[PDB]
């Protein structure tokens, strides 16, 4: 079940990035 | 009698009028709601407690 | 000794009573024939305290407890020894309040200002009055009132507290809460104020009425201005103190039940009744 | 003229409100006429009874 | 007799003040003030306008959720009636939670309402806290007003925060009503003997006290001597006038010494704080190193020597 | 089980509570201090002797004031100079009083008569070096507000009945919006000021009433230096001879009532 | 009796009308769900109710 | 006119308020009908009797 | 009906409507959880509550 | 025009709020359909009887 | 019972798009 | 141009808001998938039921 | 609807919902950590 | 999204951002040492 | 640029400040994963079950 905390903590993470770079 | 609206500024006794017949109203219908006798939702209030005591330490 | 711009105002006359045989100074104080009669009750007063204090069983300044007479004894004057000394103090202590208060008076004519001041502490004098003649004359004993120590005169607010059982429930015993906790607000809000703009962070300019006003505008909305804060400081305390007088004037005389009990008349409105 | 309303417009607006309170006090008496049939108050010394 | 400045009839109507230039980046102040005699009457008559940053937002947000919060418990507690939730309104309160959990995430229905109320409430106290601090840096007045608030904040929190984790539960914190916080504090004092023999509890009744002393001498003066315009303080602090020199005599003349227009704020702003820092100092005390009072009061040699007037009683659980 | 027990009879509730009186002990001498930036150090009896009492006065601090009118520190290494004021003593001894001299004792400059030496410049608003005081003539911007008096063409009137003059216009505070003075033409031509807070504005009869003048005693009243502005210093003035009034008017004001 | 818009402004009265509807629906919405008979989310028997004679 | 407005637009707005009300009046009348045919009110001095 | 926000301010409007909708839902959501029937997370069971007349816990 | 919008701007915002409330409305709808079908309200008089 | 938490919290946010494509 | 901000920028902020608004959404979708496979709600009248 | 950006501040809209959203996911996460069901650090009961 | 610091302060954004992300951390300490399972002082009792 | 910064010290903030974001959540998520080793959470609904 560590896949439930992996996407609510490093896909936000990656979201900021990726709304960053545009 | 209609002379009664040039003495007084209708705006405000229409406005005085209408929040005190709401208010006599509310006051009346809240009355009857709370007796037993005129309850008309469920009649006699009953006053039921919780199903269970809440447990001793 | 006199302040550096004390000597021009220290003019003859302003006295209710007397007139210049009394009007002089010692020291800073003014004494007038209030002052001689307020320094009379004050000195005999608390010499009756010592000697009271010197019958008892105790030195100790938190212990020492002068008590009032027995109920039985009604409104007579008692013996010494048995709540007699209590009545002989309550007198002179109310003597000196008046007196006091008086005082003041005649040191505000005499400097030209209004009479605010013994007025808001008439307030205070009237709660005092309320506690040791007022409520005990309406029960008809002197030994209500409370008795004369520092920390005595605690149980006896105990104990009158827990004769209605929730003292808390007393409706004038809220109102005047509600006014000693809003003024000590308000005196906190006042005191800030004030000391913000005459003490802005260092190099910066001292700041007025625009920023004063200003500043209660921006975080509450509404501004009561320097006038109105000083009528409210005034108007806050002496109510704390005139609801204080009623909370007790009604506990015993007009009220004999639990506090609590008192707000049957609430949960008993025909519009909710059950 | 204190309410500062015409003659024309202060006749005109009392020939409403008399008209809207015969209509307001019309539906009250057949409101009270139903509530009566439903539930009577005015009990006798000793109670409703039944 | 002489006008008494209790309140004022004669008023004049100008422009709108909106205060002073707002440093680069604030937001615009919000609302178009208007005057307002009734208010005139007694203090300022304009209403408005009013600056909302992110601290006031935040604050209204954080609050506004706790305020349901309570406010939906409180309802649901008289089973959704209106008519009992007016006859019971004072009676109602969001009960802290119970003793079991300690200190605890406890249920919703056994005091997990209650924390979480109390959590919005504390942040929204402390974002009022922050607005209230830049308020006075966006206007260069110092932070006298934040700091004092601080005091009642500490209070605040060592009522429901601090002293619950030094005694390990949450079940110790008053509740969310208003009969019942009333009922807690006297519980409180049932508990853990006797309150009035709390130096502290002493100390915070002292200044309590001495702050309505302050204010109604202090408000007292001024209004006594609106003549000699004692009501500009600050401009009596820095420049001293007549309505501060007769305000100085009067005390001293009085009493025998004397405060000056700054130095009584201060002597205010002191016993005003000073309420809520002994009076948190005090509650803090209370069951962490000190579990009964009088007993406490006895023991340091404060408890009066009261005469006992009945015979000598044993406790009967002894004997059993 | 004895905790908070630091010795069998120390314990920490008491030494936080010794701990809080020295810090209240170091309070009271703190703000005693501050007492002692106005009026210190105390002058006697003695040409050259001054007492600064315990505790002693603090080290001097400085306020910056708005629009060029200076720096301000307290306590005044040299003290401002005071009025010479009029009044010849009651008696030698230390503690007697004194007595105003003149025929207008309002103007003696003793009692309550007195005043201060303030700024002679008027008091500046913060946004603007603009008088902060102001006629609603010049301040055009202030209009009276409906539902409350209009003093103006009011007819001004001692307390012993006497008109001295009429009410021609009201003085505004530009920072809080209300009235702090209303402008009098009197009987001899004079045009002086008095006080809001002394004045009863009867609007039944159309009166101001003064409770501190008779209607003679307001025409020696101070006048203006320019009749569009006021100075703090000129304040002063205005307000001690309105108020002096109350124990200078009349002799019976100033002697014992009872 | 259209007279009454220019009597009264428009945008007031929609307004309180709007917030003392919505009041008053709440307030009748509530009553019935504290009662035991229309009730509709538990529905009725929710407590313990002593019986009577 | 008091509030502002002109001859044509009171008539225009009495003529969309009264519609709304029609409109939201009509709607609570079948509200009332469903809500009698779930769970009538008015019970009898004696209740509901089934 | 397009006339009248010529009369109504469309910022007071959406402002008053997105708090009234949100409190609504917020309460309608509460009323929900408030009983046994329609409660969504622990369902139809409430649980056992514990002693309110407890010590502390030592 | 006491809001200060042109005719052009009102009608749109007109048409851009009613297709706002008219999407919230049918979401609304259809999330109403489901909690039916999970938990059914409206019991009868004796209960949901299961 | 899934498709009852679907709808609701993916059906706005295809509305909040679609009207703000608008 | 009440707020004080022109037709150009109000478009770009519209395509952030709208983008950041649809990035937020479909992380909050993936994380109610995984929350719902650790445990779902919205259980029968019977309960979960294990 | 790229016009509510004319009407409305941008700086005050994001500040608001900024709070909001935050505000409404520690109560969300509040609740269920109240829950017996889905407490995720002691587990149910 | 680099323009939105053209619309806040990084200043005002770095400090809150501070604060927010402190008490943060400072609730969720709080709340794992409080729960019996994630005490990681005194451990499970 | 109401804030009051430049083209160019906007872009050079965005940077440092998404590498310090990055950094930041790195460094957390390792964090979590020992953490997870110490103490894994999320249990099934019998419980942890050692
Ligand atoms: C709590 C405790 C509260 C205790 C309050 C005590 C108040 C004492 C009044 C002192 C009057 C005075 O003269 O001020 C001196 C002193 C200032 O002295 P100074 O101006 O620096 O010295 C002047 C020169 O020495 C030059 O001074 P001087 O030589 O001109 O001074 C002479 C002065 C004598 O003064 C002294 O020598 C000092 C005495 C110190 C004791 O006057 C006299 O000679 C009196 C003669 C006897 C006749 C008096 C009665 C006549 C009738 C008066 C009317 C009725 C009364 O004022 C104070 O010390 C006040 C500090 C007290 C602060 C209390 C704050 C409240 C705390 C509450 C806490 C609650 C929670 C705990
Ligand atoms: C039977 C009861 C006991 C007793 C039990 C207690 C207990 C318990 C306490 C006191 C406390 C005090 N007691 Mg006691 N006390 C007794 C008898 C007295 C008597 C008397 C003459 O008998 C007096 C005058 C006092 C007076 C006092 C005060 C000196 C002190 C309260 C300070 C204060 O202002 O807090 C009021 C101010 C606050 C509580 C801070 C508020 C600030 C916050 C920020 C408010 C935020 C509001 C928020 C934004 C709005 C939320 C609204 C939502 C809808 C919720 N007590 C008897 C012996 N007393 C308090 C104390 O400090 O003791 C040491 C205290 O905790
Ligand atoms: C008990 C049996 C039934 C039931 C019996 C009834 C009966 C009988 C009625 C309703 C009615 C209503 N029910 Mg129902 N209802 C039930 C349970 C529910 C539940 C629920 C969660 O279970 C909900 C959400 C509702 C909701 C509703 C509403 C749709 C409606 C009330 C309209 C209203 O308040 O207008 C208030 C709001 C307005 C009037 C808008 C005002 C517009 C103004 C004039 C224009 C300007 C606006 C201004 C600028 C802004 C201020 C206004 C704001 C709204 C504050 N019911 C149960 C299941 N219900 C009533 C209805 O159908 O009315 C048509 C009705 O008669
Ligand atoms: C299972 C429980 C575990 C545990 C599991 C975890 C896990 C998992 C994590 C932590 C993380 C942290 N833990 Mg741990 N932790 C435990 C026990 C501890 C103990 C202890 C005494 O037992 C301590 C001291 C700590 C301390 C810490 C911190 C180093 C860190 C939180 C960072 C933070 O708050 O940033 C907030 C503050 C900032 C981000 C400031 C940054 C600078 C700002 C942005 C720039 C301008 C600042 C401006 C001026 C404002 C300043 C305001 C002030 C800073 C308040 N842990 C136990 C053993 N801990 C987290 C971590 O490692 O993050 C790096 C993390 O993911
Ligand atoms: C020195 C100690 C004394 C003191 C001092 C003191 N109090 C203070 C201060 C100071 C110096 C302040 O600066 C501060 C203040 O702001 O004063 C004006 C304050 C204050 N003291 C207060 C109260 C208070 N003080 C008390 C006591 C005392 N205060 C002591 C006697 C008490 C008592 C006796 O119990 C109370 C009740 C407040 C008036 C204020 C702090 C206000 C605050 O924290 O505000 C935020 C809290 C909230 C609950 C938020 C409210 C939210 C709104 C109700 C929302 C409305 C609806 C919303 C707009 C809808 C939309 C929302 C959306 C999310 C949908
Ligand atoms: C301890 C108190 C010490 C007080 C010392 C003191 O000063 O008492 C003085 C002597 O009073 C006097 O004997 C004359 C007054 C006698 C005592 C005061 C009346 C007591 C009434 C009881 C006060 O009189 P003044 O001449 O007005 O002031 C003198 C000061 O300016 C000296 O710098
Ligand atoms: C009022 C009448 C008070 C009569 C007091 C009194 O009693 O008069 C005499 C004693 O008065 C005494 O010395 C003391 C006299 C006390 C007078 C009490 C009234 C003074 C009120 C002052 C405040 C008034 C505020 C208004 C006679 O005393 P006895 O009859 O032996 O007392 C027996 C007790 O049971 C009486 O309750
Ligand atoms: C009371 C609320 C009054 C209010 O909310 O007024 C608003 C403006 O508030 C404004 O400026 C901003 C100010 C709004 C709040 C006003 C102050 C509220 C009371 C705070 C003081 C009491 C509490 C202090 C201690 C906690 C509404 O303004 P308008 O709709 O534009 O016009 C109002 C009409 O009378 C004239 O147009
Ligand atoms: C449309 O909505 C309406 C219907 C209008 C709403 C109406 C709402 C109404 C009517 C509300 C009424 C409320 C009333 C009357 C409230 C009265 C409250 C009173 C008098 C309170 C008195 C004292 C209360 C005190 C001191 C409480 C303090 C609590 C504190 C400090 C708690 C702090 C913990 C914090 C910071 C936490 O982190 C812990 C959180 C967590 C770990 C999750 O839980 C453990
Ligand atoms: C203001 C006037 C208010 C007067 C209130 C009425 C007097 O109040 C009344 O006082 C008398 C005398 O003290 C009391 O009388 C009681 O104590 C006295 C004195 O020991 C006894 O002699 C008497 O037998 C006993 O009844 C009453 O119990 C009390 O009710
Ligand atoms: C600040 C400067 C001035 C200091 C004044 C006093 C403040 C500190 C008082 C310390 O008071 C003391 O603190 C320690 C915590 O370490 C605790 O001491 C407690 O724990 C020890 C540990 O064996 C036990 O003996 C017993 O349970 C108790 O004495 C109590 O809290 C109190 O006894
Ligand atoms: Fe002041």
């Amino acid at each position: 079940m560590a896949m439930v905390w992996m996407w609510i903590l490093i896909a936000p993470a990656i979201g900021i990035v990726l709304l960053s770079r545009q | 009698m209609w002379r009664m609206w040039l003495l007084f500024d209708p705006r405000r006794i229409l406005v005085a009028l209408g929040v005190f017949l709401f208010v006599l109203a509310l006051l009346i219908h809240f009355i009857l709601l709370s007796t037993d006798r005129f309850n008309w939702l469920d009649g006699p209030h009953r006053g039921a407690v919780a199903a269970q005591m809440a447990p001793l330490p | 000794a006199m302040l550096s711009f004390e000597p021009k105002y220290r003019t003859r006359g302003g006295t209710l009573i007397g007139g210049d045989l009394f009007d002089f100074w010692v020291g800073p104080l003014w004494v007038g024939f209030f002052g001689v009669t307020a320094a009379f009750f004050a000195i005999l007063g608390t010499l009756l305290i010592v000697w009271a204090a010197a019958l008892g069983p105790t030195w100790n300044i938190w212990r020492i407890n002068i008590a009032p007479p027995d109920i039985s004894y009604g409104l007579a004057f008692a013996p010494l020894r048995e709540g007699g000394l209590w009545q002989l103090i309550t007198v002179c202590a109310c003597g000196a309040f008046v007196s006091w208060a008086l005082r003041q008076v005649e040191i505000a004519r005499k400097l030209g200002m209004g009479l605010h001041i013994p007025f808001a502490f008439s307030f205070a004098i009237l709660a005092y009055f309320t506690l040791v003649v007022f409520r005990p004359l309406l029960m008809g004993a002197w030994g209500y009132g409370f008795p004369y120590g520092i920390l005595s005169h605690l149980d006896w607010v105990s104990n009158t507290g827990y004769q209605y059982l929730h003292f808390h429930y007393n409706p004038a015993h809220m109102i005047a809460i509600s006014f000693f906790f809003t003024n000590a607000l308000a005196l906190a809000l006042h005191g800030s104020l004030i000391l913000s703009a005459a003490n802005p962070p260092k190099g910066e300019v001292v700041k007025g009425a625009e920023q004063e006003n200003g500043y209660f505008r921006d975080v509450i909305g509404y501004s009561i201005g320097t006038l109105g804060i000083h009528r409210l400081g005034v108007f806050l305390a002496v109510s704390a103190a005139f609801w204080s007088a009623v909370c007790i004037i009604i506990s015993g005389p007009f009220w004999t039940r639990g506090w609590p009990e008192w707000w049957s008349w609430w949960l008993n409105l025909p519009m909710w009744s059950h | 003229s204190i309410t500062g309303l015409t003659e024309a417009e202060a006749k005109e607006f009392h020939g409403i409100f008399i008209t809207s309170f015969i209509v307001f006090t019309v539906i009250a008496i057949v409101a009270h006429l139903l509530a009566w049939q439903w539930r009577p108050w005015l009990p006798a010394v000793t109670g409703y009874g039944t | 007799p002489e006008f008494q400045n209790v309140f004022t009839r004669v008023q004049v109507k100008g422009p709108v003040h909106m205060g002073v230039p707002l440093p680069r980046g604030s937001w615009a102040r919000t609302g178009k003030p208007f005057h307002l005699y009734l208010l005139g009457l007694i203090g300022d008559a304009q209403i408005g306008p009013i600056y909302l940053g992110f601290s006031g937002v935040a604050s209204i947000i954080f609050g506004f959720i706790a305020i349901e919060i309570i406010g939906f418990n409180m309802l649901a507690s008289v089973d959704w009636s209106v008519p009992e939730f007016f006859r019971q309104f004072f009676w109602l309160a969001l009960e802290p939670p119970a003793p079991k959990y300690g200190l605890g995430l406890a249920p919703l229905a056994e005091g997990g309402w209650w924390g979480m109320a109390g959590f919005f409430l504390t942040a929204s106290i402390l974002l009022w806290w922050v607005r209230m601090y830049r308020r006075a840096r966006a206007l260069g007045l110092g932070t006298h007003t934040a700091w004092a608030f601080a005091s009642a904040i500490f209070l605040y929190l060592s009522l429901g925060f601090i002293r619950p984790i030094l005694m390990g539960c949450w079940c110790e914190a008053p509740p969310f009503g208003i009969f019942p916080h009333l009922d807690w504090t006297a519980a409180f004092s049932l508990r853990y003997g006797n309150l009035f023999y709390n130096p502290f509890h002493m100390l915070s009744i002292a200044f309590l006290y001495g702050s309505a002393v302050l204010f109604a001498m202090h408000g007292g003066t001024v209004l006594a001597t609106t003549r000699f315009g004692g009501e500009r303080e600050v401009e009596q602090i820095t420049d001293r006038g007549t309505a501060g020199e007769r305000a100085m005599l009067f005390w001293r003349w009085t009493m025998g010494f004397n405060a000056t227009f700054e130095s009584i704020h201060r002597w205010g702003w002191w016993f005003a704080v000073l309420v809520t820092l002994t009076g948190g100092i005090g509650i803090l005390l209370t069951g962490t190193v000190v579990d009964n009072w009088f007993l406490w009061g006895v023991k340091h040699g404060i408890a009066a020597p009261w005469p006992n007037v009945f015979p000598h009683v044993v406790d009967p659980a002894l004997l059993a | 089980m004895e905790i908070g027990a630091i010795t069998q009879q120390i314990d920490a509730a008491q030494l936080v509570l010794y701990t809080f009186w020295l810090f209240f002990a170091g309070l009271i001498i703190y703000l005693r201090m501050e007492d002692k930036r106005e009026g210190y150090p105390l002058v006697t009896e003695i040409p050259g002797k001054f007492l600064e009492g315990f505790p002693p006065m603090p080290a001097p601090k400085t306020f910056i004031l708005t629009h060029n009118q200076g720096t301000v520190t307290v306590p005044r290494a040299v003290p401002r100079a005071e009025i010479e004021y009029k009044a010849e003593p009651c008696a030698a001894w230390p503690g007697a009083p004194h007595e105003p001299v003149g025929p207008n004792k309002m103007l003696s400059g003793a009692g309550p008569s007195g005043y201060a030496l303030r700024f002679d410049t008027p008091e500046p608003t913060f946004d603007t070096g603009v008088p902060r005081m102001a006629p609603m003539r010049v301040a055009t911007d202030h209009v009276f507000d409906e539902d409350g008096p209009n003093p103006i063409g009011y007819d001004l009137v001692g307390f012993d009945g006497i008109v001295a003059g009429k009410i021609t216009d009201a003085w505004v505070d530009r920072e809080e919006s209300l009235v702090r003075y209303l402008e009098a033409k009197l009987t001899n031509d004079k045009s002086i000021l008095v006080p809001m807070p002394l004045s009863r504005v009867k609007d039944s009869t159309g009166q101001v009433l003064l409770a501190s003048l008779k209607g003679e005693q307001v025409l020696e009243a101070p006048t203006l230096a320019n009749p569009d502005q006021v100075t703090l210093r000129e304040e002063d003035r205005i307000a001690a001879y309105f108020a002096s009034g109350h124990l200078y008017a009349t002799q019976a004001r100033q002697e014992s009532i009872l």
